[PDB]
């Protein structure tokens, strides 16, 4: 009869990307538009009311308008497929598919955000052309909280502050920054590392001094 | 006088030709899909009784006016 097929429970998306978690069901040649139905949910929230071939916006939940979106083309292949955008902390959960085609069936879906330290921002300023001394600057934005390691070419540890604060674009995300004071030449390599627990995740920036 | 009963009273037949239209959508629904999800069918109750509330409230008003009219052209013959 009418099964509905998750092809994975969970998926861990990362902060601020795309997301097109599936629910599939059996379709014979063409697809009856009809007598179709299809329903996604979240924490009792509604996501997407598909019925007679078109979403029922009347119903989404207003945190969803503009972000959640059911992929038509799929279907015909017997794919429903939701798709968020710009995946937050928020998204996280146990999200609900349930498909009525013929007889009928409902899965539940995982869903887990990173909140990594991707994008290190980095700059490199001269604080005395004279001694050559240079300020490097790293920051980024994740969760939870991350410390910073400088490390030169030789992989050699140096040492500098690291300020911490909340992220302002977004709710929770710690903000870190973290500052390199040191004598140093054109072309010498230095590294920050951004080191966070839960789990063990290590991302490191390149800075290279330019010249003049 | 004649012409403003006329009015109201096929406006209340829109309406309740308004009133039909508002359980439609879960009729259209009964005619294409075989089994209803409970969410989805506890939310479209709601809306179609949003409405027929809302539009018995409008009948009220508009079936209170014929009286209205009905009792000025007592009062004059």
């Amino acid at each position: 009869a009418f099964t509905v097929t998750v092809p994975k429970d969970l998926y861990v998306v990362e902060y601020g990307s795309n997301m097109t978690i599936e629910c599939k069901f059996p379709v014979e040649k063409q697809l009856d538009l009809a007598a179709l139905i299809v329903y996604w949910e979240m924490e009792d929230k509604n996501i997407i009311q598909f019925v007679h071939g078109e979403e029922d916006l009347k119903v989404q939940h207003s945190s969803y308008r503009q972000r959640a979106r059911l992929l038509k083309d799929q279907l015909s292949l017997g794919n429903a497929a939701l798709q968020i955008t710009d995946v937050k902390l928020q998204d996280a959960g146990v999200y609900r598919c349930m498909i009525s085609y013929g007889g009928a069936d409902y899965k539940r879906i995982t869903v887990k955000v990173n909140a990594p330290y991707n994008k290190i921002n980095q700059r490199i300023l001269v604080v005395d052309p004279v001694t050559s001394e240079h300020e490097l600057t790293c920051q980024a934005e994740g969760y939870p909280k991350a410390e910073v390691i400088w490390t030169s070419s030789d992989h050699q540890v140096l040492s500098g502050k690291t300020t911490t604060t909340n992220s302002k674009r977004e709710e929770k995300l710690f903000n870190v920054t973290s500052t390199l004071r040191i004598n140093t030449t054109t072309n010498e390599i230095f590294y920050c590392t951004f080191r966070r627990l839960d789990p063990e995740e290590n991302h490191t920036a390149e800075l290279v001094i330019p010249e003049l | 006088h004649m012409s403003t009963l006329k009015e109201v009273q096929d406006n209340i037949t829109l309406h309740e030709q308004r009133l039909v239209t508002c359980r439609k959508p879960l009729k259209e629904i009964e005619r294409a899909v075989e089994f209803v999800p409970v969410p989805v069918l506890k939310n479209i109750l709601q809306r179609e009784r949003a409405c027929v509330s809302a539009l018995e409230t409008k009948l009220g008003e508009l079936k209170r006016e014929l009286a209205d009219l009905i009792a000025a052209q007592k009062l004059a013959g």
